[PDB]
């Protein structure tokens, strides 16, 4: 239930998230090929609302993966606990012709994250951790905030940015 | 000295650590070099002589398997032709479930024939063509080949008759015991429609005593322990639900306020009433086990433990509907005393130990039930998961068997059949395809010869006996195994058969994959990050 | 020079050496893509970083995905993406004529000239080629069989001739089943999905529709024989108010009459359409379908499969238009003005499954304006190549239609192009009647190109047909198969008019732009 | 050899000499607890890396506190674990058995 998807966005922003997705599955009892270790009830009650629990018990988090290069998401994949990612969640020359650089990407991001809100049940919101100086976070992130809103414009949208003389009469 | 500068237009505008191949010799010979070395690879896991294999993924985790699907998994490929290769396999390993190792051979064998093709002067395209010639025509004379078609899938002994052979090519000497167990669970779940659900078949393992000890069970099992104090029931009237065992709340945020004395002094007592009403009305129906997906609380448990109530607390999501099938229930989203079509029924529902693990047994007296669960007791977590893999197989036979009727001899004799045949075909076509197709005949004996070598005799003289008895109209002798001396036998009566829609998909693909690496001209690699 | 003493660090190529690099870059580029025009050409396999694997023949794909770094490469590039995106066809030709221009302006230009004449030649050239081929070109009446020879000259030089026999019937069929009589063809009617099995030459059409999504409650019937259909975009979760609010309850009585009492807002929603389904289908003998673009609970999912009602949640936005044009009913916001006038109609609904995929079939439509494309294959690559080919023939059919008129191929025009101006070129004054033999020079490339490929001699063949087309005055074009001329609209090989115009003037534009740069410089910032 | 089949790091090994080695190794394993068996066998210490110390005469145990990370010894681990778990005694003869 309030089930919450995450959007990683730039290499910074990709590492963060990378980080923080290894330090929730610590906690958890989620290891890094999928299965449960963990002793404690308290730790599988609200296990649902970050991630799939796919037939055959192993577990998928409720992640996108998104950088306008072919490195960034190869070197998460190399790096631990980069395995556990479902393989058709990535995103991936920076300007061509089109009248509009992006609008490819950004499509296909929106088809990803549909379906992804399409398993969940009653999804609440986005957590969006990206770069707010870089150009990917203002320029290439063409107003990706903006394209959540007015796909799902009554949903929370929670984005964590990286930070005299003349003194007379009157 | 002095230096090669380097060549003017696209050797100057490649990027740095780029690669760009062309041509025969710096591609086609490279790729053709890299599959054979791949089918190299695996070619020694092939037949009832095959050898297990011990590997160890980059997470330190142990395999000990001789399933080529599993192998090729747990290894990790580098280059382009072999990832084209290993996901033909993967393909037929999806499509089928078996027949992944004879796809790698045929590919290998049909690279390493077109090689020397290409070596004396023919271009790819003929290669392509006749590739594809001889291919049609197997596939055409394939059906004329077919024996001995499956009669009953509902007793017990044909099943397991059936089914003996795909276990035995991994298991050699447990194979009796495993297709009856298999045969046993697969008859007990099969509806009178044609449809079987593989998913329907669970897998228990359990550490303890020999293979030998396992065993077959109409019902389910899990490795859990009763929440409450109840243990046992001998006739369960089950009742299933989804949310948690206790009071709900509001899913806006709230907040109990008081403005007196008498409602501090009144919360808790009526708070406490309400559960004991609730937990009695669903009492009073006849439950005797209550099964939750989610948390339950103190005072619901005393109330349960009260009123004489068996608490079962299972959570997967997919074991409760598991259960739900198995039981005859439906899931309750919100805590209400179930009616009657919501009830279901077990008889036995108890709390056991085996082997140093606590398990909770939902059990019936159903031969047929909706599913059933195998219960494997291995000394080692390795040999459990070999057993299960084989078990697997068993089942996708079982599967496929329903989905066609059709049988056809194996160890060799489909295969010399199918390669005399395109010989006599290919002897009677002009042109500069007829070596093509000639190749594509040849390539067929790679199987007899791998199971001789497997076997650990001279394969030369096999092919030579089974050229020559074939050629008398003897269409259902094959290889022996059990003799020393190189030798032949009549596969039809030994009961040596395997699945015909199998041997059409692997033909397919194998070809399939072969003319896509042969098409390839020219690769251009990225630096690796 | 005088930049360096500004900018010590800077980078500058003056008169001569931008000509060479420019002229360099050009004919590397080419060197390279001129193996892929004709049927007969290779097949390219490209290695990403990441390990994945993609063969491809098209040359926009090839340009975007070979490694290279070159401002020249990228003009050249921008160029064929923008090709691309407005016609669909004609990627390679592009490079390969500009390649040819700058090469044959280069080789006057090295015995002195200037690149002015060239330029003027070359505007002339360009006018005079264009007025041929609007006189060249054959206007017919566009029936099934003009469109059937048009898409199949386009798709079979991308796949074998058993697939693209498949693949033309289908893509042929849909643009003739989602057109009428006026308004203009509009894609994103037709929906390309694509199933990973049962190898490609089950590609097939269907008069209907296909979801990537089925139902998610258990009980649902897996099956509908006649179907009315529900599209809507209302939402039937739980919803909180926008201004901040909360209960404030004094006793477990008054928590669950707060409990109960906050669902009535969607109970009622799920109430109207019970009430609507009753109404409709009395007895048990139809079925109905909801289709949502928004989500559904739990709850509601349960309280509409009691009375066999099939839901389906998350629709994507497109297929809210897809829908109302396949089955024909009105996507509606709200329930206030619930009739039957707002339902659709369809003859089949099932769902399929794939391991861990889920898939819808809308089935048996009236009279469908949209269709769907159902590609299939055992491979990834296979899915994207036959997916990259099924836009392109698409493109060149829907383009058949828009123009009135088709154009003989296989580098007839050419010839007669070629032809043409070396008659013309004695008119003009000056010296740009050698701008215009280079012109025609560079136009020479196609079928020299097409030769090559088959295995020919360039020379010999050229010479032929060219020896045919003066004697006769027959469009006459190349065998691939035996070298001999031959004559392209009685075997069947045509193109679109407007990829040659387009093609003719892009080349031409970006062939005088780049001639006359005077120097390359990089001064600005690192 | 320009591209190589598999990643560069893996070590393969076939044939005799491997099982050979397999046999070696299992003797060096039933050797670790070859002394603690019969009622004049003596017992073992083993000292971890936080410097906790463990004294026994337990096969299972002392098997389980060795760090064992051969493939072909580990299996000789797991058959004491089952032993173990399953009837409680006779841990170290079945590794001397084997
Ligand atoms: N008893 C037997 N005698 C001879 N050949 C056998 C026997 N059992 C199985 N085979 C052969 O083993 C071959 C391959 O089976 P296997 O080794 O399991 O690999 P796969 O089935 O994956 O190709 C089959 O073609 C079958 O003919
Ligand atoms: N069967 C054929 N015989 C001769 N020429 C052909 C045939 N099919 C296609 N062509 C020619 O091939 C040329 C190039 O098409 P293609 O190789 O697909 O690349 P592009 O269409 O991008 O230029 C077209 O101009 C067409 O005239
Ligand atoms: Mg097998
Ligand atoms: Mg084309
Ligand atoms: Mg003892």
């Amino acid at each position: 239930m309030r089930e919450i998807v995450h959007i990683q966005a730039g290499q910074c922003g990709n590492q963060i998230g990378a980080k923080f997705w290894e330090v929730i599955s610590d906690e958890h009892g989620i290891d890094p090929t999928g299965t449960y270790h963990g002793d404690s009830d308290l730790q599988l009650d609200r296990i649902s609302v970050y991630y799939n629990e796919a037939t055959g018990g192993k577990y998928v988090p409720r992640a996108i993966l998104v950088d306008l290069e072919p490195g960034t998401m190869d070197s998460v994949r190399s790096g631990p606990f980069g395995q556990i990612f479902r393989p058709d969640n990535f995103v991936f020359n920076w300007a061509k012709g089109h009248y509009t650089e992006g609008a490819e990407l950004v499509d296909s991001v929106l088809d990803v994250v549909r379906k992804e809100a399409e398993s969940c049940d009653c999804l609440q919101g986005f957590q969006l951790t990206h770069s707010l100086g870089g150009g990917t976070g203002s320029g290439m992130g063409t107003l990706l905030i903006s394209k959540i809103r007015e796909e799902y414009p009554d949903r929370i949208m929670n984005t964590f940015s990286v930070v005299e003389e003349a003194e007379e009469e009157a | 000295a002095l230096h090669v500068p380097k060549a003017p237009g696209f050797a100057q505008m490649l990027k740095e650590g780029a690669k760009h191949f062309s041509g025969l010799e710096e591609a086609v010979y490279r790729n053709i070099q890299a599959c054979k070395e791949l089918a190299q690879t695996t070619r020694t896991a092939y037949g009832p002589n095959g050898m297990n294999k011990m590997v160890i993924n980059h997470l330190e985790k142990l395999f000990v398997t001789n399933d080529a699907a599993t192998i090729l998994r747990e290894l990790e490929v580098q280059h382009p032709a072999a990832k084209m290769i290993v996901m033909a396999s993967h393909m037929q390993e999806q499509e089928v479930g078996d027949g992944t190792n004879f796809v790698l051979v045929f590919a290998g064998a049909l690279l390493e024939l077109a090689e020397e093709l290409l070596r004396i002067g023919l271009s790819v395209s003929e290669v392509i063509e006749g590739y594809e010639i001889a291919c049609r025509k197997a596939h055409e004379i394939l059906p004329n080949l077919v024996c001995c078609s499956a009669k009953n899938l509902r007793d017990i002994d044909e099943v397991s008759s059936l089914l003996r052979t795909s276990i035995m090519s991994k298991q050699y000497g447990n194979e009796v015991f495993l297709a009856k167990l298999i045969a046993q669970a697969c008859v007990s779940i099969f509806p009178d429609s044609g449809h079987f659900n593989v998913d329907n078949i669970r897998v228990c393992k359990i550490l303890g005593s020999g293979i030998s000890s396992s065993s077959v069970l109409h019902g389910m099992v899990f490795k859990k322990e009763t929440e409450g104090d109840v243990t046992s029931v001998k006739d369960a009237k089950i009742a299933v639900y989804s949310c948690p065992f206790d009071g709900m709340i509001t899913e806006t945020k709230g907040t109990v306020l008081i403005k007196t004395a008498e409602e501090l002094m009144n919360f808790s007592k009526g708070e406490e009433n309400l559960m004991d009403a609730q937990v009695k009305a669903i009492a009073d129906t006849g439950a005797n086990v209550v099964v939750t997906g989610g948390k339950v609380a103190d005072m619901a448990l005393h109330y349960a433990n009260k009123y004489n109530i068996m608490l079962v607390r299972l959570n997967s999501k997919w074991d409760l509907r598991r259960l739900c099938k198995t039981v005859g229930a439906t899931a309750l989203p919100r805590l209400t005393p179930p009616v009657l079509e919501e009830m279901g029924h077990c008889d036995s529902v108890y709390l056991s130990e085996v082997g140093d693990t606590q398990v909770v047994v939902f059990k019936h007296e159903k031969e047929d039930g909706a599913i059933s669960t195998i219960v494997l007791r291995g000394s080692t977590d390795n040999l459990m998961d070999d057993i299960e893999r084989a078990v697997d197989d068993g089942v996708n036979t079982f599967k496929v068997l329903t989905r066609d009727k059709r049988l056809v001899p194996g160890g060799g004799a489909t295969e010399i059949e199918l390669a005399k045949q395109i010989t006599s075909y290919g002897e009677t076509c002009p042109g500069l395809e007829q070596y093509a197709i000639k190749k594509f005949a040849e390539a067929f004996e790679a199987i007899p010869r791998a199971l001789a070598e497997n076997s650990g005799v001279k394969a030369n003289e096999v092919i030579s006996k089974l050229y020559a008895v074939h050629q008398e109209g003897n269409k259902n002798v094959g290889l022996d195994i059990e003799a020393e001396v190189p030798a032949v036998k009549d596969m039809l009566e030994a009961g040596i058969l395997d699945t015909y829609l199998g041997k059409y998909w692997a033909i397919k693909l194998a070809t399939n994959a072969a003319v896509t690496v042969l098409r390839v001209d020219q690769i251009i690699m990225a630096k690796p990050a | 020079a005088a930049v360096k003493t500004l900018n010590p660090k800077a980078e500058v190529a003056r008169a001569q050496a931008a000509l060479a690099v420019n002229i360099s870059a050009a004919r590397g580029l080419q060197d390279v893509l001129r193996t892929n025009l004709g049927p007969k050409g290779t097949m390219k396999m490209l290695v990403s970083g990441a390990g994945d694997i993609k063969l491809t023949k098209d040359g926009n794909v090839l340009l975007h995905e070979m490694q290279i770094q070159h401002p020249t490469a990228s003009l050249i590039a921008k160029v064929a993406t923008a090709q691309d995106d407005i016609t669909g066809d004609g990627t390679t030709s592009n490079v390969l004529i500009i390649g040819e221009l700058l090469k044959q302006a280069d080789l006057y230009i090295s015995e002195g000239l200037h690149p002015r004449i060239i330029t003027e030649g070359f505007e002339a050239a360009k006018e005079k080629a264009l007025q041929f081929l609007e006189e060249v070109k054959v206007s017919r009446e566009m029936d099934r069989e003009t469109l059937i020879d048009v898409a199949r000259t386009s798709l079979r030089t991308k796949v074998h001739a058993e697939l693209a026999d498949v693949l033309t019937e289908a893509v042929v069929d849909s643009i003739l089943a989602i057109k009428k009589q006026d308004e203009p063809i509009d894609l994103f009617m037709i929906e390309i999905m694509e199933m990973k099995h049962k190898s490609e030459t089950d590609t097939s059409l269907i008069r209907g529709l296909v979801l990537d999504h089925g139902a998610r409650h258990p009980d649902m019937k897996k099956r509908v024989e006649d179907a009315y259909i529900l599209t809507c975009n209302v939402s039937l979760e739980y919803e909180k108010t926008e201004v901040n609010s909360g209960f404030f309850y004094k006793s477990a009585e008054e928590r669950e009459k707060l409990v109960k009492a906050e669902r009535k807002f969607i109970e009622d929603r799920v109430k109207k359409i019970i009430e609507l389904k009753r109404k409709v289908c009395g007895d048990s003998d139809k079925g109905f379908v909801v289709i949502n673009q928004k989500g559904i609970d739990p709850f509601s999912l349960d309280a509409l499969s009691k009375e066999g009602i099939v839901a389906l949640r998350r629709a994507k936005r497109r297929n809210m238009e897809r829908l109302t044009l396949a089955c024909g009913g009105v996507a509606l916001n709200s329930f206030d003005d619930l009739s039957p006038d707002c339902l659709g109609h369809a003859g089949l609904v099932y769902e399929y499954t794939l391991g861990e995929e889920k898939f819808t079939f809308i089935e048996k439509c009236n009279n469908p304006r949209s269709v769907t494309l159902l590609i299939k294959g055992p491979n990834k690559h296979t899915l994207t190549q036959i997916k990259d080919a099924v836009r392109d023939g698409l493109r060149a059919v829907k383009n058949a239609i828009d123009d009135g008129c088709v154009v003989p191929g296989a580098g007839a025009v050419e010839v007669a192009m070629a032809e043409a101006l070396i008659k013309h070129k004695p008119s003009v004054k000056g010296r740009a009647q050698l701008g215009v033999q280079a012109f025609a020079d560079a136009l020479l490339i196609i079928p020299k190109v097409l030769a090559q490929n088959s295995g020919f001699d360039l020379q010999e063949t050229l010479v032929k047909i060219q020896a045919e087309h003066s004697e006769s005055g027959q469009l006459v074009g190349v065998d691939l198969n035996t070298g001999e001329p031959m004559v392209a609209a009685e075997v069947g090989v045509w193109d679109n008019y407007c990829v040659k115009k387009q093609l003719l003037h892009s080349c031409t534009v970006i062939a005088t732009n780049i001639l006359l740069v005077d120097e390359i410089m990089r001064a600005g910032m690192s | 050899t320009p591209v190589i089949l598999l990643k560069e790091g893996t070590d393969s090994s076939q044939g005799i000499p491997q099982l050979v080695s397999n046999i070696s190794a299992c003797q060096v394993i039933a050797e670790a607890v070859r002394t603690t068996l019969g009622p004049r066998g003596m017992d073992k210490l083993i000292v971890d890396g936080r410097g906790k110390a463990t004294i026994s005469n337990d096969g299972a145990t002392i098997l389980k506190l060795l760090d064992v990370v051969h493939p072909a010894a580990k299996t000789l681990v797991d058959i004491a674990k089952s032993q173990d778990a399953e009837v409680g005694d006779g841990t170290t003869s079945v590794t001397l058995l084997a």
